[PDB]
RNA sequence: UAGGU
């Protein structure tokens, strides 16, 4: 099959690029909750009304 | 005489909101009298008000032009990397408007429709920058029909209140490094 | 309920 050949034809051209699942993000703001909300889930926060969208 | 003409999703269509069909966000929202058809299957997802541009803050008038470019790249890098875990990302657009329906909106178009559904199912339970994440499927398909034409060349005379997407483009270095990094991640998961 | 077919 030519699939395995074409796969190990592109990996060599990408020998000096880091795959995106490895990329070290220095200060990623994901999953960062406001102070006190460590036990509050995201769904409970939206229904509480303390975090409204700009339209409302 | 080759095909019947139509006006679906057009500004002449008075029963469907043309702005929601092309841009994915209307200034009237849930109070609009014209139809907002929300797709059940879509390749594009919407995260409203995710990018808070520091220029529109009470104290963010202290950064230089080079510092602003690195800050926006830090946001786009943080966005593209996280969305890539839900499948292949075809395009990522960030809106730099101030209207309440388009300010800081983040659109992500996946390659497969199932990838988009799995993204909104997980993003609605996560946080970002001390705020809960709102995620939903957006009917946007072609971003060219949703971007402001007078904003690509020079600037739009309507300013930040334009109802079309004023997309803030990142640095070409980051965009290229991200597409190459995704291709390797997809190649390394195809070799099994 | 618009500026964009
Ligand atoms: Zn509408
Ligand atoms: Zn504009």
């Amino acid at each position: 099959e030519r699939s395995v050949r074409s796969i190990e034809q592109e990996l060599e051209q990408l020998r000096d690029v880091t795959p995106i699942n490895q990329w070290k993000r220095k200060r990623s703001l994901w999953d960062i909750k406001p102070p006190g909300y460590e036990l509050v889930t995201a769904d409970q926060a939206k229904m509480s009304g303390v975090f409204p969208l700009p339209g409302a | 005489a080759s095909h019947l003409a139509s006006i679906y999703g057009t500004e002449q269509d008075k029963v469907n909101c043309s702005f929601y069909y092309k841009i994915g966000a209307c200034r009237h929202g849930e109070r609009c009298y014209r139809k907002h058809v929300k797709p059940n299957f879509s390749q594009t997802i919407l995260c409203p008000n995710m990018y808070k541009n520091p220029i529109h803050e009470p104290n963010g008038k202290k950064f230089t032009q080079r510092e602003l470019a690195e800050q926006f790249d830090a946001f786009y890098e943080d966005m593209f990397c996280e969305f890539s875990k839900y499948g292949e990302v075809e395009q990522l657009v960030v809106c730099d408007n101030v209207g309440d329906h388009l300010v800081g909106n983040v659109y992500v178009r996946f390659k497969y429709e199932e990838s988009a559904q799995n993204a909104i199912d997980d993003l609605n339970s996560r946080w970002y920058s001390q705020r809960p994440v709102y995620a939903e499927l957006s009917p946007v398909t072609d971003f060219r029909e949703a971007c402001c034409r007078q904003h690509e060349t020079s600037e739009c005379q309507r300013g930040g209140l334009c109802n079309f997407m004023h997309a803030k483009k990142p640095s070409p270095q980051l965009l290229r490094d991200l597409v190459l990094a995704q291709r390797k991640y997809l190649a390394l998961n195809a070799a099994e």
